[PDB]
């Protein structure tokens, strides 16, 4: 019952095929014109698929006699006529080069239709006569059009429209929305400036997924009649900040303040990107805000000072703040939150305290401190702090103290420190037996702790130093554990050791 | 034709200033006011596709035709506006250029 | 002014020879293209012959080509149109028309009153 | 190839009027330039139009010329009374062995003052 | 969904004073408007209202005065030597009063050689031409003048000329218009301006208060 | 400010970008046989309002449009070869190649 | 501040690029590759397109390249090349068979190619009349060069008036600068009096 | 008015020097158009700039006029030995009853 | 391109002379011409100058109206006739081909003077 001509290439409908088949897929040919005489010997077919092709010429009565015809494609023909359709479920229009006029002539009467795509045409005006007769569509896929204007009744003749998207439009202005029966929207890469729904409506909407990122808007706008919205994304837009949400998009805009009031509606949300924005002052000082953020971004920003509020935003897992120009913080800003995971502080110019304190959270995981310009390390950064991952890569003229890492022996995992020009590491590498992976390139280390016993490591770089001996008496541990090994860069000598050789075989990578 | 209308499309619309009344300006002699006008009017990106229709390439005409990832209506031919003030105790002509908003186009 | 004369029409036997000369004043031959039109009585004009401002090179009818030729003196300031061998269709009032300008083309602007050449058999 | 005209036409005082020409193999283009003279009965021709619509001078502004289909044009609007005469049109072409001009059977037009 | 059809005038109308008058104080270098309590309240002199009525017609972003120079009285003993024929007319300038109307070369940035041409029969070709120290000429322009019924001004751009009249120029230097005597044949100029007002000089510069 | 200042210093406003544009690898067209590609650029970075601070601000226009973006000023042209059936075809697009941007 | 992403801009730009590519052509579609020849571009071709990318309203214009009229044929006869002065002819039958109808033509110029200049020349360009007689067309002030340069004239309404009002031989007189004071000649040297030649931009009639 | 120079001075080979000119009565301006003449002793005047900026023909590109303050400024950019010489500054003026030239007191630059 | 002055010599105080200058190279019709002094050991003093034609001339004010300067044209001289000539006056004088037809760019070229000096 299925007959597969994706391969065939021919120039009209084969009248050689068994009528029984019930799918047929005709794409990758060049068929021209479609006649009701070789269509209606297959009355069998259930479902028809003829895209790719160049097919100009549609007889009315072509599709009239395929009562059982379904998940009808029509796409990729010069269409630029059609029956009624009692019993097609599915339709697909794209790249036929429909124009806002075709439609209401094309179109008859079809209340037994699921999904309607007419994506990738040269629609430019939704007519309120464009849709009518059609009260079963549930799909309607609109992408790649040409439309800037839609009228207040447009979309009363689909009574039960739940998913329609209108994305890469160019639909600028949109000032009502009456659509109750709509699920998921799609308005992304379009040019809208504003987004004005109805004001005090008779009952509440079901909108849940909404995109109107990749557009000129200028305001945050009024979504207080769309409660069921669960999916929100308003990044690469302009806005310029003055229930049930939970995913929020608000990257590449021109948000400079967060207003308190704001931040009192704003709950339920579990994640969240605010990434590459120039923001001013964020203090989340309202009590019970940000119940339960699973992530907050706020990456890229120009942030010069921060007040989290005590037991406000605890339940955060991940964070990035790197790229802001904080000056001065207290030591406890993040000692009072409570559940912090991952934390990042690139480009803040974060110093540590000695016991920005960081020992104060027992639940962090993973914290990078790189380009923070840390002069000296203190002895107690990390003394109650059970840190796995850690990253103060790229720190010129930085000295490490003894005892420097505290209680990082048996719960650092990942360690970085590239680019620093360490001369010296005061830090005892052997005792981490936690430790997986180690980055030390662009050093000016020549001595490395003695391992005198086996440990976990797996990455080890060494780029740009200056080790010339590497004795096997010292360095000579953890040689079944290593999987990857890296050596250039150094000028060692030529068979100073002798141990390297040795390992380079078995245990060891170039 | 969109001089005296609100079509959406960019256009010069036409803006008398008064200095006396519009401003409350009382130090501008000459002239006591000229058509400033402004572009208004969006300029949608339209997007493209590989095959379109023959009459939509007129959308691309007048609402994309530099191209540009995010048009705008901006004056394409404007005109220099001279004006007579006081510094002091002293007259002066001065000339203004891009005053007078004559054409708009998307860009 | 602007004019051409034209001298050289008569009446002779089939198969003879006439030298049609036109002098013309107002204007001149070295930057204009000369030509030789016919109007046989009762019928239409018909271009006959035509020649550029030096006359080096000349433009005929093929009805004509062979049996006619054309020639100017730019120093006499005349053009003149030898036919040879008439036939009894030969027969029309010739016009002497200055042209546009060096071309074949530009019309022919001004016409002169033209020379009516008989040919015929019969005695008076 | 012979320059086909239409034989005779008649037009009221103050109507328009067109005279076509055309080639009987091919089709009049600019290239094949058009000229169109004038001739009252017993006088010299006139140019009235050359290079397919320039006017000689001295000649009306009511006379006009163009490339009508595959046929050169002369149109005259309001035919005054003193318009009734023999037009011809004279194409420029390669004929035989060499470039020349053909005349066409030019129409008697004829205004019908009474 | 319904796309906006009504478009708010008034909130546009209002941006678009409010930015004029931003962009009218950032020209002029201002920060306030300035006050009319210093100012004689007089119908603005002749000479004022000769520079704005010379400047409103026709043929850097901030502002720059307007200032005239007229070109040197033809009674004085300088057209002496430059007599005004039948083939050629002079027209010289003070380069003094250049620079006391623009103090510095660097501040000029526009200069028009404005003269008034009289009612006119024939399409006119003229060749406007700058003075040397060794009376040579060297070319500047060409002006194709249709015939008309009206006196109209006539504006050459001047401004590199004038500049170098400001920076490295003598005094009393200044331009010849005259008919465009080609190769074959020669011709005169019908042409007939006004006192050989008479023509005039125009300088956009910028001040150099600001 | 044209190509020349863009192209080898950075500058905080809106410039010229660059940007070439290859017809097979870019754009995917098998049509235009000559030129393989050319140098488009575009317009991009800021404008502030004059008074809130330049060859940008030659024809600046507050009081023209709502918010003052930038757009191209010189735009040279494009000429192009391709074939129509068998004929080959060479055609200039005028405004093509951005050259220098300016705040309006 | 810094709040725009390069990569979406350019990818808008791309976008864009092709519409406009594909509207200014106004194609539809992009043109089949099925009935091209197979081989390279001819050599008239080329030429073209080089002559439109040398350094001298909306919708694309054809671009056509009519030569001279070779400085051989009897038109310049009358028309010699003097001290003073060279003359360009062309045959307009040429250019009405590149331009079929006035109304299309969009621009008009008239390249030459200036070989070297010792010293700065005041050239003019005058255009021919049926009458024997030069109207004037312009004036260009050549500075000295080592090198040959291509020049360009704009004559949009000289060929769109022969492309109209036109006879089969039409063209222009370029000769040296004259003052009222004495007469000069013409130093500058083009090739052939290769030789100059009529570059047209018109609308094809097939998007006429 | 009285036009004011420095009586002398000495610059070294190779150096930028600045020879300065001035009325006594008001400033300078190029209105009061400053011509520069160097003199060899026992050889007749030759000029070098006049209207404040303009080398005469012959003159090399070292020396440059300008306005510095209220004083007319010629400046010589590497100086060499045979600019040692007399320099005189030509002050064009209403001087009196009529309007023309006065000169000033030449400075004899001496090259060390 | 040259200039030649004769007439220096030497005069009694309160006494009578006419200086001469003749040119070469250039036309007398188409610049102002002047008159320059530099007393022995001492710095210039411009003199006196006269324009394209003749009719109108200027003077420095320490000597002018004892002083006269005329021109020729026709032969191409030039005249500084100095009369009540006083005993401050002796000088080596330069007459000099100005720039144009004004006292502005410059004295272009200098001639080689002539020494008048004035004692008893
Ligand atoms: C200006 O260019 C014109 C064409 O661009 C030139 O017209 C050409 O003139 C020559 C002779 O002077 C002709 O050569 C002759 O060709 C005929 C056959 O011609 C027929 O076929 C062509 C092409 O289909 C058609 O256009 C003609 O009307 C004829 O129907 C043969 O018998 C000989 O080979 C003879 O050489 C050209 O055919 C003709 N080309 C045309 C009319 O397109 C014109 O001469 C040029 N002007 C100057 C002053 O040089
Ligand atoms: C070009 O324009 C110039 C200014 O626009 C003209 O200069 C004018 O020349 C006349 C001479 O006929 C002066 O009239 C005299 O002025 C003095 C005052 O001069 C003051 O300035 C000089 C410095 O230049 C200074 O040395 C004096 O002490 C004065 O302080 C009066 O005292 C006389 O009585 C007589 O009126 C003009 O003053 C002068 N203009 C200016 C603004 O100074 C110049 O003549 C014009 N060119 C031509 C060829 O006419
Ligand atoms: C709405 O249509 C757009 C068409 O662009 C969809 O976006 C594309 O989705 C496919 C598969 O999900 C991706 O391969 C493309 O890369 C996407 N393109 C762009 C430009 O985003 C979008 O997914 C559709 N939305 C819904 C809800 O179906
Ligand atoms: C929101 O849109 C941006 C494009 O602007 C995209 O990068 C991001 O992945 C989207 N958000 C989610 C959750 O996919
Ligand atoms: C936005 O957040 C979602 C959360 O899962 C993530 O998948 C997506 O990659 C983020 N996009 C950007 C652009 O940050
Ligand atoms: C006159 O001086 C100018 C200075 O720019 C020079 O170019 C020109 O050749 C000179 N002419 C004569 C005849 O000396
Ligand atoms: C066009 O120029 C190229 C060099 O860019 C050259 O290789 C080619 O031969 C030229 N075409 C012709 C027809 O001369
Ligand atoms: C030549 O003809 C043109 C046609 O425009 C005319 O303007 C000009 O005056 C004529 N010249 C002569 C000398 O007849």
């Amino acid at each position: 019952k299925k007959v597969s001509c994706q391969v065939l290439g021919l120039l009209q409908v084969p009248s050689v095929l068994p009528p029984d088949t019930e799918t047929l897929d005709l794409s990758g040919n060049q068929l021209r014109s479609i006649l009701a005489s070789p269509l209606g010997f297959y009355t069998a077919l259930r479902h028809l698929d003829l895209s790719t092709n160049e097919i100009s010429f549609l007889q009315p009565g072509a599709f009239q006699a395929l009562t059982h015809l379904e998940h009808l494609s029509l796409a990729h023909n010069r269409l630029a006529g059609l029956g009624p359709l009692p019993r097609v479920t599915s339709l697909d229009l794209s790249g036929n080069s429909l124009y806002s006029g075709l439609l209401e002539r094309l179109l008859g009467e079809a209340p037994s239709l699921h999904t309607l795509s007419l994506a990738e045409n040269s629609l430019t005006r939704l007519t309120r006569h464009t849709f009518r007769d059609m009260p079963a569509l549930e799909q309607l896929d609109l992408h790649s059009n040409v439309l800037m204007d839609i009228e207040d009744g447009a979309f009363e003749g689909l009574p039960r429209l739940t998913h329609l998207n209108l994305s890469r439009n160019s639909l600028t202005c949109i000032s009502d929305f009456s659509l109750q029966q709509l699920r998921v929207l799609d308005l992304s890469c379009n040019s809208i400036e504003a987004f004005q729904t109805a004001s005090q409506p008779q009952a509440e909407f079901q909108l849940t997924w909404l995109d109107l990122r990749e557009n000129k808007l200028l305001h945050f706008p009024d979504l207080a009649a769309l409660p069921r919205l669960i999916y929100l994304n308003l990044s690469n837009n302009l806005i310029r900040l003055p229930s049930q949400l939970l995913n929020l998009d608000l990257s590449y805009n021109e948000i400079e303040l967060i207003p308190d009031s704001f931040l009192e509606h704003l709950t339920s949300l579990c994640f969240l990107n605010l990434s590459r924005n120039c923001l001013r002052t964020f203090e989340a000082r309202r009590l019970g805000s940000l119940p339960c953020l699973m992530l907050l971004d706020l990456s890229h920003n120009a942030l010069e000072t921060l007040e989290l509020g005590a037991r406000a935003l605890g339940s955060l897992r991940t964070l990035l703040l790197q790229g802001n120009a904080l000056r001065d913080l207290p030591p406890y800003t993040f000692a009072n939150l409570a559940s912090l995971q991952r934390l990042n502080l690139q480009g803040n110019r974060v110093s540590p305290c000695g016991g920005v304190a960081f020992s104060g959270i027992t639940s962090l995981r993973s914290l990078s401190l790189v380009d923070n310009e840390i002069e000296l390390l203190r002895a107690g950064a990390f003394l109650h702090t059970p840190l796995t991952e850690l990253d103060l890569s790229s720190n010129p003229g930085l000295e490490v103290a003894t005892g420097a890492l505290g209680g990082l022996e048996a719960s650092l995992e990942v360690l970085a420190l590239q680019g620093n020009g360490l001369m010296v590491l005061q830090v005892d590498l052997p005792c981490f037996i936690c430790l997986k992976r180690l980055n030390l390139a662009e050093n000016r280390l020549s001595h490395l702790p003695a391992w005198t016993q086996a440990v976990s490591l797996e990455v080890l770089d060494l780029r740009n130093n200056s080790f010339s001996l590497l004795p096997g008496s010292a360095m000579g541990g953890l040689e079944t554990s290593l999987r990857r090994l890296y050596l250039q860069g150094n000028p060692l000598s030529c068979c100073g050791n002798g141990w390297l050789a040795a390992q380079l075989h078995q245990g060891r990578v170039d | 034709y969109c001089f005296s209308s609100t079509e959406k499309n960019c256009c010069v619309r036409q803006l008398y200033i008064d200095f006396r009344k519009d401003l409350g300006w009382k130090w501008i002699h000459e002239p006591k006011g000229y058509h400033a006008n402004f572009c208004l009017g969006p300029c949608p990106y339209i997007w493209s596709l590989d095959t379109q229709y023959s009459k939509v390439l007129a959308l691309y005409n007048q609402h994309n035709p530099g191209a540009s990832a995010a048009p705008c209506c901006v004056p394409q031919a404007l005109e220099p506006l001279p004006i007579v003030y006081y510094v002091g105790r002293k007259p002066k002509v001065e000339q203004l250029s891009n005053m007078i908003v004559r054409s708009c186009k998307c860009s | 002014e602007l004019q051409l004369v034209e001298s050289g029409g008569g009446l002779v036997q089939p198969g003879g020879s006439l030298r049609l000369s036109c002098a013309a004043s107002g204007f001149t031959f070295d930057d204009y293209t000369m030509n030789w039109v016919r109007q046989a009585p009762g019928k239409g004009l018909e271009w006959v012959s035509a020649i550029r401002w030096n006359g080096v090179t000349t433009y005929y009818a093929e009805s004509m080509k062979g049996r006619f030729t054309v020639s100017r003196d730019n120093g006499q300031n005349t053009l003149y149109l030898q036919m040879n061998s008439l036939k009894a269709e030969d027969t029309a009032v010739y016009y002497c028309a200055k042209g546009g300008s060096i071309d074949l083309t530009y019309g022919m602007d001004y016409w002169g009153k033209g020379t009516l050449v008989t040919v015929s058999s019969a005695s008076t | 190839a012979v320059v086909t005209q239409e034989p005779s036409l008649s037009v009221s005082p103050g109507g328009t009027v067109t005279i076509t020409c055309g080639l009987s193999s091919g089709s009049v283009t600019r290239n094949n330039y058009p000229d169109w003279y004038q001739q009252t009965p017993g006088q010299a021709p006139r140019l009235l139009l050359y290079n397919t619509v320039a006017r000689h001078s001295g000649v009306p502004s009511r006379f006009s010329g163009s490339i009508s289909g595959n046929k050169a044009a002369l149109t005259i609007t309001g035919a005054q009374p003193e318009d009734e005469a023999g037009y011809y049109c004279a194409l420029y072409m390669y004929t035989g062995s060499n470039n020349g001009r053909v005349f066409g059977g030019g129409t008697l037009l004829t205004v019908l003052g009474q």
